[PDB]
């Protein structure tokens, strides 16, 4: 053991580096405590002809533009064209980069949304990537805004609200801004969960392209669609759609990545009623008289949401009826009151 | 009692060296971090623009600012960089320089019988492709007056400067009155870009479709789409030399038959082939079981495949 | 290697300090000073430097008095505070 006697020497080295470490890993704190502007980041990569090219392009929130490469410490997610980065006082250096900005169906939503999440074990045991894209669509009546949005809720994650007309701006180029963005709250920030409704009334394919506001909407759809099936790994935050018709669907969802899980939800009979209903008066005080036959046969062509107005209606006039529970007539009252 | 203490010594000096491995490698980070301190050392850069150059040492920048300024030569660089035209670096003090700042042919696929040639298109990406650039047919609605000649010449111009550019088109049936007069605008500016001195052995495309009426004659002329081959038969070979070399690292069930998958799941693609037996195990995966039955694997062929045909509208 | 150095006289003139803070003792001996600059590109250039405490025997002339722990310290401060020069050298004032 005599060779191994050098081991020693070795260690009070080792020992004496993370001794010394403390002084100018300490400084760290007072030298980068808080950048106290903005500023924009370009990436432009550069070449010198170690002597190697490495460099980017800065923009001030004050509209100055600067020079500066690439530096700062270990980078794992950095170096994209992002905002809110570290900067000092005159030296702009980064230092820091941060990113700027319920009982018929809980098996699809939730499994969706967590196995490619906490799956993965499975995923490198057998090589299969995770359905992305559902469609709940089919005949309205079932309240896929109302009831989708409210099972999002009930998902306990993070949820994004994005619409038709949010997406749909005045000015040209903000489609992709905002989708974009969702990509940076989703993409960038947690994982959260995004649910857009009526998308066959925007995936309409005309043959006169000379004048369709649909298409431009295929633009940014289509230019979504390009960010989906052009980017492999789709493993993070997915894109949930509904539909309320089946006139006009889009041939080109057909991906894994696209809508995949299409769900045919047909029209709310009495059983698909008195679940959707079911789910709608699972709390609330509901006297054991309610049968949801005639109610439930009288909901026709009622959404979630005229749906919800009769029970609201339900709940307007049960305050003079003297019975503090609600009681059987009084929802084909409020259907035989809204319409 | 003496041939056991060389073991034993051995073994003391065995988790004696065996303690340096979770050292050593992060005092190099830990080094590679005062490497970064004195790293960060060079800081107080600026940009500018030249535009006019009078003295072959000391020309005229133009920064960013507004303000415009005049520097000298450093020692170090020579005037290879420094003619004009070349976005250049300054510094705070003494106004030195540096280092400078960098500003920043066709074939036709289409099948007449069904559909999912873009996704023959997504089988070629995924196989080889290498180069990012991709173009939707839905951004010539020309709803405006029509000037796409030269959205044709910034998007090709776009292509001269970047050098990765292998394109996609698909889904151009439903583009395809004066309907056909933005038709012939966009070809002839098509013709008029790729005919004279373009880069055609760097830029490549390829237009996709889906159905044989509406097959844009214009589009079926020479010159456009030179290289067209037909979809009729949808390459059983090539679909099951994809289904060998892409079905390795997905396990199924032992006994396994090739020639009925195959024959079971025509008409789109072998890629598309590749989807239906990664879709029986996402299905397989739901079975929470690595090997399952056939019939399974069935409703997947049967049901998926068909679902595929009847919904490949 | 180097076919040629620059040197500041900022170094002489610490010397000329090396010979202002004697204090009259009467050993005027050659003081050796640890020299500094920048030996990262092929040119050196010296900016500044500092001193260390040497004394020699009169007769035996093997004799020679250096410091580890001061050289450290100030190659740590003034490298903490100017990390752009580092130790290349030393020099001493005797003529022979």
């Amino acid at each position: 053991k005599i060779m191994k006697s050098e081991v020693l020497r070795v260690t009070h080295e080792l020992q004496a580096m993370k001794d010394k470490i403390k002084e100018n890993s300490e400084k760290i704190k007072v030298n980068k405590t808080l950048p106290y502007l903005v500023s924009n980041v370009i990436e432009l990569l550069d070449v010198d002809p170690q002597r190697k090219g490495k460099c980017a392009v800065i923009k001030t929130s004050t509209r100055q533009t600067y020079f500066l490469p690439v530096i700062g410490l270990v980078d794992a997610e950095k170096l994209k064209p992002g905002d809110l980065v570290g900067v000092n006082k005159d030296s702009y250096l980064i230092l820091e980069t941060l990113p700027t900005e319920l009982d018929k169906q809980i098996q699809e939503l939730v499994e969706a949304i967590v196995l490619p999440m906490n799956h993965k074990e499975k995923f490198e045991n057998l090589g299969i990537q995770p359905p992305k894209g559902v469609l709940m669509y089919g005949p309205p009546g079932t309240g896929k805004t109302l009831l989708a949005r409210a099972c999002a809720a009930q998902t306990k994650a993070t949820f994004l609200k994005l619409a038709g007309p949010q997406l749909v701006q005045m000015f040209i180029g903000d489609g992709a801004k905002l989708v974009r963005d969702a990509f940076a709250l989703a993409k960038e920030k947690a994982p959260s969960i995004i649910f857009i409704d009526e998308l066959d009334a925007i995936g309409t394919k005309r043959f006169d392209s000379e004048k369709a506001g649909d298409r431009e909407v295929q633009r940014t759809m289509l230019e979504l669609l390009n960010q989906l099936d052009g980017f492999q790994p789709n493993t993070q935050v997915k894109v949930i759609a509904a539909t309320n018709r089946v006139d006009i669907l889009d041939p080109a969802l057909l991906r894994s990545g696209r809508l995949d899980r299409k769900i045919e939800f047909p029209m709310p009979n009495e059983e698909a009623r008195a679940r959707i209903m079911q789910i709608h008066s699972r709390k609330m005080n509901v006297s054991p008289d309610v049968n949801y036959e005639e109610l439930a046969r009288c909901t026709d062509d009622f959404n979630g949401a005229q749906c919800k107005a009769v029970c609201v209606e339900a709940g307007m006039i049960a305050l003079r009826r003297g019975a503090t529970e609600l009681t059987h007539e009084d929802y084909m009252e409020g259907i035989l009151e809204v319409q | 009692d003496y041939r056991k203490k060389l073991l034993e010594h051995k073994e003391i000096d065995g988790r004696l060296k065996e303690l340096r491995e979770q050292l050593k490698e992060l005092t190099k980070q830990y080094e590679k971090s005062e490497n970064d301190l004195k790293a960060l050392q060079s800081v107080g850069q600026i940009v500018g623009e030249v535009l006019k150059q009078l003295t072959e040492e000391k020309f005229i920048v133009k920064a960013t600012n507004g303000p415009r300024y005049v520097v000298g030569c450093r020692r170090q660089l020579d005037k290879s960089k420094l003619k004009p035209g070349t976005r250049v670096a300054l510094d705070m003090t003494t106004l030195t320089i540096m280092r400078y700042l960098p500003r920043e042919k066709g074939c036709l696929l289409y099948g007449p019988p069904g559909t999912g040639k873009t996704l023959l298109a997504r089988a070629v990406a995924s196989q080889l492709d290498c180069n990012f650039l991709k173009v939707v047919s839905s951004s010539i609605v020309d709803k405006y007056i029509g000037e796409s000649a030269r959205l044709i010449r910034e998007m090709f111009n776009y292509a001269r400067d970047h050098q990765p550019c292998i394109i996609f088109m698909d889904e151009i049936d439903a583009i395809g009155t004066s309907a056909d007069r933005e038709i012939q605008r966009t070809l002839m500016e098509l013709l008029n870009q790729m005919d004279g001195f373009d880069t055609l052995h760097r830029v490549k495309m390829i237009m996709a479709t889906n159905r044989p009426d509406t097959l844009d004659p214009a589009l079926l002329r020479p010159g456009r789409l030179d290289r067209k081959i037909h979809i009729d038969l949808p390459n059983e070979q090539a679909r099951l030399d994809i289904l060998k070399i892409h079905a390795g690292p997905i396990t199924k069930h032992g006994e396994i038959d090739y020639e009925a998958i195959v024959k079971l799941s025509d008409g789109f693609n072998g890629a598309d082939l590749r989807n239906v037996c990664t879709e029986a195990g996402m299905f397989a995966i739901r079975a929470d079981h690595d090997f399952v039955v056939q019939e399974d694997f069935m409703k997947a062929v049967r049901k998926v495949a068909d679902s595929k045909k009847l919904e490949s509208k | 290697a180097v076919q040629k150095v620059v040197v500041h006289p900022l170094v002489l003139l610490s010397v000329v300090d090396h010979f202002n803070r004697i204090g009259k003792v009467g050993n005027q001996k050659r003081v050796v000073g640890v020299l500094l600059g920048s030996w990262q590109k092929k040119v050196l250039d010296v900016s500044n430097s500092f001193a260390v405490p040497f004394d020699e025997d009169d007769k035996d002339d093997s004799v020679w008095f250096l410091d580890h722990d001061y050289l450290e310290n100030m190659y740590g401060m003034f490298k903490k505070v100017n990390a752009r020069e580092r130790i290349v050298g030393w020099y001493h004032t005797g003529p022979k």
